[PDB]
Formats: structure tokens, sequence, C-alpha cells
């Protein structure tokens, strides 16, 4: 806490009242493709399926 | 006639017949001697009728 102390002595460093958190956040989208040969695949019945 | 174009649940038209196949075993080649041997008669046995 003294050396957090002498930091907020530096400038720019930001007011925040006692018990309140700060927060901040991005949304990403990383833009991927995948490649293969073509996969396997499965079916279900027709009679006991959503009605 | 009765399948429309319209989409159906797969539960109520699963045992819907959507196809008959009819079919019969053929010679062109043999049509009337097929597997006749010997006379154009045929035997059959039976059982007598009158005892």
């Amino acid at each position: 806490e003294s050396i957090n102390s002498i930091c907020l002595s530096g400038p720019g460093t930001p007011k925040i009242p006692k018990g309140i958190t700060a927060e901040a956040k991005v949304k990403y989208s990383f833009n991927f493709k995948w490649g293969g040969d073509l996969p396997p695949m499965s079916t279900i019945t027709n009679p006991t399926d959503q009605p | 006639t009765q399948m429309k174009s319209q989409w159906y649940f797969q539960h109520n038209i699963a045992n819907i017949p959507l196809l008959m196949i009819r079919t019969t075993a053929l010679t062109l080649d043999n049509y009337y001697i097929g597997s006749r041997q010997l006379s154009t008669n045929v035997t059959i046995h039976t059982l007598n009728t009158t005892y």
C-alpha cells in the first residue's frame, strides 16, 4: 500500500471512491477457418422427435 | 398426390408409403417354351377326391 501510495502521487492516476470497483471490458471477434477432409455425421429417428 | 410440397413433421410422414415398386422375373427369348422339357403337358399329382 505504501508503494501504491507513491505511485498515486504521479500524474494520470485515477480517483476511485472507497468501496467502488472500476472495471473495463473489450468485446473480441477472432476470425479463423477450419480445414480438413469431410467428417462423419449421425441422425435421429423420425417418430421420437420434436413433436 | 396426397403428399403436397408443404413441410411435414417427420413423425407424421414416417410411415406414409411414398412409393410402391412391383417387379416380376421374366424371359423374353424363352417366352413360350420357358423351362418345358419333352411334351407341352405337365403332370400334376393329386389326392383321389372320390375316396
